[PDB]
C-alpha cells in the first residue's frame, strides 16, 4: 500500500489531482497490452488501475465487457497476468498499481494465496467489485497480512456507518463512485458529491478517487476542485483500444494524446 | 448488518457491488414486514386461489407404475395460471415492489415461464415489466416471447456469452444497479444474493405445505420420497420446506445431466462442480480450473444454468436432501411417458424429476415406496422442440 | 322410442340414418344407468378433482370495469387440465365409452381442444382416439396438433368443403357410422343427434353450480347476468344449466359475427339463420335459399361452425336467453385488454363472451350489474394467429 | 308407388331381380347426365335411383361425395333435378323413379310441397337418408298424401319391432342395406341375411333392393339368389363417369357394358 502513500504525498506537495486510467490486461493481446500499459505511464498515469479478464464481469458496461472478451481471444488467464504484472513493476518501481477483480477469481484456490501472489508480484491494492464491506473480512484481512491495500467503495448514497466503515477498512485509497449502474463513458456520473468526500476526510479514510463515467478533461477537474484527490477513467480509454485494433500505432498516439490531456486537467 | 441469516452454512450471502446492498436490505426488510402483516398475507393469499388457481391437484399416476410396487403423485403446478410453479412467488414479489413504493420490474428468464409470471403480475397490479431472455432462449422457447409481449413485457434478447439463463441474469442484474431506485428485480429462483433464497422459499413453500395435506388425505402417511428438478432451486424448495423435519422423508433434487456428465455438456454444479461466488452468492458452480465461469447446457432452458441455489447446497452438505442428474434422453423418454399413458403434457424441466422417479421404480419395481414428483410446469412451450428432435430421430 | 326427450320445443331430434340409431338409444341407455351409479359418479368426481383440477376459479377482474358500475368475474375453465371446459364431458363421456365395452374413439375438433381433451382422456383411460381436423385449422390451431399427436391420437386433416369445423363434423359422422361396433363417437358440444345435447349439458353443468355457488359466497348474491361463446352449446349451456330456474339471472350467448353479419361471413345460426336439419338435429342454421348448408366463418376455429344445440334454439325462442353477435376485431380487443389488464391470455372463442360484457359496461357505464362471463379456454393456441394480425395491422 | 308394384309384378313373372342404378343428377353437366340416365335405361335398367346434389351428404363416401361436387360446379340445383325429372319422365313412362334425398332439402320450405312438386313430376319414390323411421311421421305422411312411396332402410343388425315398422310404414320397396358405413364400392357388403329377406316377406313388407357396395355381376346374383328382388349399385356407376370426364363417348359406351352385364346377372 506505501506506494499510494508515497504518491499522493507528492501529489499534494505539487497541489495535484491523481489520473488513473484502467485497462484489462491483456487487451487486445498481450504483447500490445504491455506497451498500451507503457504509454499510459509514459504519458502521465499515477497510477494504474488494471482489469483480470473475467467470464461474468457483472459491475461492467459494453465496452469494458468486450475488452474483457478480446483478452479472452487472445488466450490471456490470469496467470499470464501476473507474469505481466511482473514485466510492468520490474520497468516501473514506484508506480502504484491495482487490480480490478471480481470474487471468484480471488476465491477460486484460495484467498490468501491470491494476496499472497499480488504481493510477490509488487501489485499495491485489490479492488474486489462484488464484495460488499459486509461480506469483505477474509478479504481485507488477506490483503492486510500481504500488505496489499483493499480498496472499498463509497457509492452516492452511503450512510454514515458506511463511510465508518470504508475509512476503517480500507487503505490505499477510497473509491468514490460517481454515480450507480456499471462502467460506462457514455453513462457521465455526477459531480463528487462534496458530503462524501469531506466526511471521508474526517474519517481519516484512504484519499478518494472518483469513478464511473469519467471520460473527459472537464469532469477530471470537476472531481479535483470538488476535494477528491484524483479520477479514474476506463471506458474511454478502453473505447481508444476498441477503434484502433487495426492500427496499433494510431492507437498508442491517441491514448498518448487523450491519457496527456486527462492528466494536466488533475493539475487544475 | 440484515434481519436474517444470509447463509445456509457456507453457502449463500450478498455478493454484489456495494451499491446494491440498500436495495437488498431494504427488499429484506419489506419482507419481514409483509411477512407478520395479515393484510398482506390476505391479499396474496387471495391471488393465490383466486387467481393463480391454488390448491392445485394432486394426480394418482394410473398407469406408468403398473406392475410395480411404486405408488407415484404427481403435484400438479402445470395447472397454476401461467403453466407453471413461477406464478406463485411472482405473486408475492410483485406485492413487495408494490409495497416498496416502485412501479418497473426488472426479471430474467430462460424456460420462459418466469417470464411469463412476471409479465402476468405486471399487468395485473399496475407495473412496468422488462424481460431478459438468452437469445437462444427466444427461440427455443418461442411460445412464452409471444405471451410475454401480448401480455405488454419488454423481451430484451440477451445474445452475450452462452445467450442462455447465465447471461440474462448477468444483464438483469446489471440493470438493476442502474434502475434500483425505481424497478424492483424480480428474481425467479431460490438464489442469487440474500434475500432472494429466502424470500424465493417463503413465498413457494405452499407446494409442499398443500403436497402434505394432500398425500395424508389419500394415503394416511407422509411420502417415502418426494423429487424435484433443480434449476436454480425454487420448485425444489417450495416442495421439500414442509418435509424438512420430517426425517423420514426423502428429498430428491434432480439436477440436468445434458448430455451426460463425462461430456462437460450439462447443468450439475451441486454434484459436479465447485464452491465459488458469483451471481451474488457463495454456492456451488460449473468453473474452469482458473475460476471462470463456464457455460452450462441442458435440452430444458429452465434447467441450463452453471449455478445452484445455496440452501441446496447446505442441505446436501448435511445429507438431508439428495441430488442426482437425468440426461436429455432420459428427460425426452419420460416426457414421452407422460403424455401418451396419463394425458398429461409436461415442462422439461419437470420431465427430469419424472425421469428420476420412472428409474426410482423401474430399478427396484418391488420396492413398496410412495413417491411424489413435482410436477413444475406443462410443455406447451416445448412441444415444437421435442417433435423436432424426435422427427429427426424417425419414431 | 327412447328414455328422454330427444327434443327442447322443436328443435332437436335423432336425424340420423337408420343403422345409427342403435348406436344412440345404446348410448341413451348407458347414460341414464351411469347417472344413477354412485360408482360412475364417484370416478368421474374423482378425474375432474384431481386430475383435471376441478373446481376452477371465479376471477374478479381488478382493472377492466374501472371508473363503471359493472363487477365482471371470469369463470376459469382455461385452468381446467388441457385448457379449455371441453376436458370436463369428455371424462364423463370416455367413461361411458368404456362402460358400453368400446375401446376406440372418434372425435370432431376445431380449435384443438375438444381433441386434445379427447387425446389426453384417451391416453388416460387406455381408448385408442382418432381425431378429425378441418385442414384450415390444423394450420391456425396448430399448437393443439402438436399436443394431440404427442398424447399418441392419430389426428386427421379434412381438405373437403371449408375445411374447418363442420366438415370435420361430417367426416366424424361417416367414419362413426361404419366403425359403431367398436368405437364410440366423443361428441365435443351439446349438439348433434340425440342423446348428445342432453348428455353434454349433463357432464359440463358443474361450470354453472360452481359459479353460482362462488357468486354468493363473495357477493351474496346470484349475477345479474352470466355471458359465454356459443359456437355449439356445451360451455354456454354448462353455464347457464344451474341458472334457467333462476328467474332474474339473465343468460347471454355470443355468436361469432365474423367479419361482420352484413357481410355473410358469420357464425351465427341462432339469430340470423333459420331452421333446418343437418348432422343429426333440427336447428337454426346457417343455409341457402334453396336449402343447402353454408359455409361459415369465424376467426376463431371453434366458433366457426354453421349451426348451434337445439337447447340454445330453444332458450331463445321462448326468451329465457338472449343471444347476440361479436365481430372479430371486437374478439380482438377483448382478447388485448385481458392480456393487458387482468395477465390473462384468454381463447378467442372466449374472446367474444368477454367482448360483448365489456360492451355492456361501456355502453351504460353507471349501470349497476353484476357479470360472470365464462372464460371457457386459456389463448396458448390463439397466440400465433393473433400476432400475426397484430403485425399486419402496425401495432 | 304403382310404378313399382307393376315392375316387380312383372319381374316376378319373368322370374327376374331388379337391377337399379344410382347416379347424381346433374354430374358431371346437365346434358350428359340426361344422357347417361338414357343410357342406363337404354342398357336395362329395371329402375332409377336419382341424387339430388346435397352440400353435405353424410351417408354417402368419397365417391359420390364428388358426384355431387361435379354437379354443383355446374351449377346444378334443385329446381333443375326437377326440370330434368320432368324430362326422364317424358321419354319414359313407366320406369320407376325414386329419389335419394337429405332431410334439409325436403324440409327447406315445406315438406308437404316438396312431396306436391315430386307427384307433379311423376315421381314413384322417396328415400330421405337421414331420417330414421323414429323422425319418419311428417315424410311418410306428406309422401303417401302425393302417392309418393317413401323407402325406408332395413339395416343388417335390425331387431324385430324395426323390421315391423319399415314393413308397415314403406311403399313400393324395402332398401335392405348391405353393411354398416357409407356409400362405397370398394367396401363390399356381405349375402343379404336371410332372416331379415324372410321376415319382411313374413310382414307383407313392400320388396326388398339390396344395396351399399354392390359393384359387380356376382353380387346381383347372390343378392337374388338370397331371395332379394333385387339389387341397386351407385359408386360402381359413378365411378365410370368419374374415369371417363374427358371421353363422353367411352363414358357412356361404358355404362351401357357394366349396366348390362348388372342387369344380365338379376336374371339368374
Ligand atoms: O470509466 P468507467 O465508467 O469505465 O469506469 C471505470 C471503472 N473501472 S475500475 O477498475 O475502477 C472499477 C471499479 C469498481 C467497479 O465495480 C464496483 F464499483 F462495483 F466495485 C468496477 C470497475
Ligand atoms: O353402391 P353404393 O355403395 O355407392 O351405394 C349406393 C346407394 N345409393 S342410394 O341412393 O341407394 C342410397 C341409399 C341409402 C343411403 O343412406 C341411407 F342408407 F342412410 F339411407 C344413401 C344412398
Ligand atoms: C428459468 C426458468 N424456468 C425454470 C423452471 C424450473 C427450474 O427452476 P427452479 O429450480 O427455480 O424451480 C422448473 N420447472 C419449470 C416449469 C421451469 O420453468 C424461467 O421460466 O425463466
Ligand atoms: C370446436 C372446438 N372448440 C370450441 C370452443 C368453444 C365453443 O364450443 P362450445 O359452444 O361447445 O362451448 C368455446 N371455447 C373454447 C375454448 C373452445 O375450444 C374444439 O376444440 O374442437
Ligand atoms: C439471524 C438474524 C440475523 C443474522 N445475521 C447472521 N446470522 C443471523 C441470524
Ligand atoms: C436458475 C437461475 C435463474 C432463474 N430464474 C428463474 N429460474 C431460474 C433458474
Ligand atoms: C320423457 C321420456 C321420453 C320421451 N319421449 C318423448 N318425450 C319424452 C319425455
Ligand atoms: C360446434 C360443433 C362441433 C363441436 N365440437 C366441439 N365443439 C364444437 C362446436
Ligand atoms: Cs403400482
Ligand atoms: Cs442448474
Ligand atoms: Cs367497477
Ligand atoms: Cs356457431
Amino acid at each position: 500500500m506505501e506506494r499510494y502513500e508515497n504518491l499522493f504525498a507528492q501529489l499534494n506537495d505539487r497541489r495535484e489531482g491523481a489520473f488513473v486510467p484502467f485497462v484489462t490486461l491483456g487487451d487486445p493481446g498481450i504483447e500490445q497490452s504491455l506497451k498500451i500499459i507503457d504509454t499510459l505511464i509514459d504519458a502521465g498515469a499515477d497510477a494504474l488501475e488494471l482489469g483480470v479478464p473475467f467470464s461474468d464481469p457483472l459491475a461492467d458496461g459494453p465496452t469494458i465487457q468486450n475488452a474483457n472478451l478480446r483478452a479472452f481471444a487472445a488466450g490471456v488467464t490470469p496467470a499470464q497476468c501476473f507474469e505481466m504484472l511482473a514485466l510492468i513493476r520490474e520497468k516501473h518501481p514506484t508506480i502504484p498499481i491495482g487490480l480490478l477483480m471480481y470474487a471468484n477469481l480471488v476465491f477460486n484456490n484460495g484467498i490468501d494465496a491470491f494476496y499472497a501472489r499480488c504481493e510477490q508480484v509488487g501489485v499495491d491494492s485489490v479492488l474486489v467489485a462484488d464484495v460488499p464491506v459486509e461480506e469483505s473480512a477474509p478479504f481485507r484481512q488477506a490483503a492486510l497480512r500481504h500488505n496489499i491495500a483493499p480498496i472499498f467503495i463509497c457509492p452516492p448514497n452511503a450512510d454514515d456507518d458506511l463511510l465508518r466503515q470504508v475509512a476503517s477498512y480500507g487503505r490505499g485509497y477510497t473509491y468514490l463512485l460517481s454515480r450507480s449502474g456499471v462502467t460506462g463513458a457514455e453513462n457521465r456520473g455526477a459531480l463528487p458529491l462534496h458530503h462524501l468526500i469531506e466526511k471521508l476526510k474526517e474519517y481519516h479514510a484512504a484519499p478518494a478517487l472518483q469513478g464511473f463515467g469519467i471520460s473527459s478533461p472537464e469532469q477530471v477537474s470537476a472531481a479535483v476542485r470538488a476535494g477528491a484527490a484524483g479520477a479514474i477513467s476506463g471506458s474511454a480509454i478502453v473505447k481508444i483500444i476498441e477503434k484502433n485494433l487495426a492500427s496499433p500505432k494510431q492507437m498508442l498516439a491517441e491514448l498518448r494524446s487523450f491519457v496527456s490531456a486527462m492528466k494536466a486537467a488533475s493539475r487544475a | 448488518t440484515t434481519l436474517l441469516n444470509p447463509y445456509f452454512g457456507e453457502f449463500g450471502g450478498m455478493y454484489v457491488p456495494q451499491i446494491l446492498m440498500p436495495a437488498l436490505n431494504q427488499l429484506e426488510e419489506a419482507f419481514v414486514s409483509a411477512q407478520k402483516d395479515p393484510e398482506f398475507q390476505a391479499q396474496f393469499a387471495d391471488l393465490l386461489k383466486n387467481y393463480a388457481g391454488r390448491p392445485t391437484a394432486l394426480t394418482k399416476c394410473q398407469n406408468i407404475t403398473a406392475g410395480t410396487r411404486t405408488t407415484l403423485y404427481l403435484k400438479r403446478e402445470d395447472l397454476l395460471h401461467g403453466g407453471a410453479h413461477k406464478t406463485n412467488q411472482v405473486l408475492g414479489q410483485a406485492l413487495l415492489a408494490k409495497r416498496m413504493g416502485k412501479s418497473e420490474i426488472i426479471a430474467e428468464t430462460g424456460a420462459g415461464q418466469h417470464g411469463v409470471a412476471s409479465a402476468l403480475a405486471s399487468a395485473l397490479l399496475g407495473l412496468k415489466c422488462r424481460i431478459y431472455m438468452g437469445a437462444k432462449d427466444v427461440e427455443r422457447q418461442s411460445p412464452n416471447v409471444f405471451r410475454m409481449r401480448l401480455m405488454g413485457a419488454e423481451v430484451i434478447p440477451v445474445h452475450s456469452g452462452s445467450a442462455t439463463l447465465k447471461d440474462a441474469c448477468n444483464e438483469a442484474l446489471r440493470d438493476w444497479s442502474g434502475s434500483y431506485e425505481t424497478a424492483h428485480y424480480m428474481l425467479g429462483t431460490a438464489a442469487g444474493p440474500h434475500p432472494y433464497p429466502t424470500i424465493v422459499r417463503e413465498f413457494q413453500r405452499m407446494i409442499g405445505e398443500e403436497t402434505k395435506a394432500q398425500i395424508l388425505d389419500k394415503e394416511g402417511r407422509l411420502p417415502d420420497a418426494v423429487i424435484a428438478c433443480v434449476g436454480g432451486g425454487s420448485n425444489a424448495i417450495g416442495m421439500f420446506a414442509d418435509f424438512i423435519n420430517d426425517t423420514s422423508v426423502g428429498l430428491i433434487g434432480v439436477e440436468p445431466g445434458g448430455h451426460g456428465i463425462e461430456t462437460g455438456e450439462h447443468g450439475a454444479p451441486l454434484k459436479h462442480g465447485r464452491v465459488g461466488i458469483y451471481f451474488g452468492m457463495k454456492a456451488p458452480m460449473m468453473q474452469t480450473a482458473d475460476g471462470q465461469i463456464e457455460e452450462s447446457y441442458s435440452i430444458s432452458a429452465g434447467l441450463d444454468f452453471p449455478s445452484v441455489g445455496p440452501q441446496h447446497a447446505y442441505l446436501n452438505s448435511i445429507g438431508r436432501a439428495d441430488y442426482v442428474s437425468i440426461t436429455d434422453d432420459e428427460a425426452l423418454e419420460a416426457f414421452k411417458t407422460l403424455c401418451r399413458h396419463e394425458g398429461i403434457i409436461p415442462a422439461l424441466e419437470s420431465s427430469h424429476a419424472l425421469a428420476h422417479a420412472l428409474k426410482m421404480m423401474r430399478e427396484q419395481p418391488e420396492k413398496e415406496q410412495l413417491l411424489v414428483v413435482n410436477l413444475s410446469g406443462r410443455g406447451d412451450k416445448d412441444i415444437f422442440t421435442v417433435h423436432d428432435i424426435l422427427k429427426a430421430r424417425g419414431e
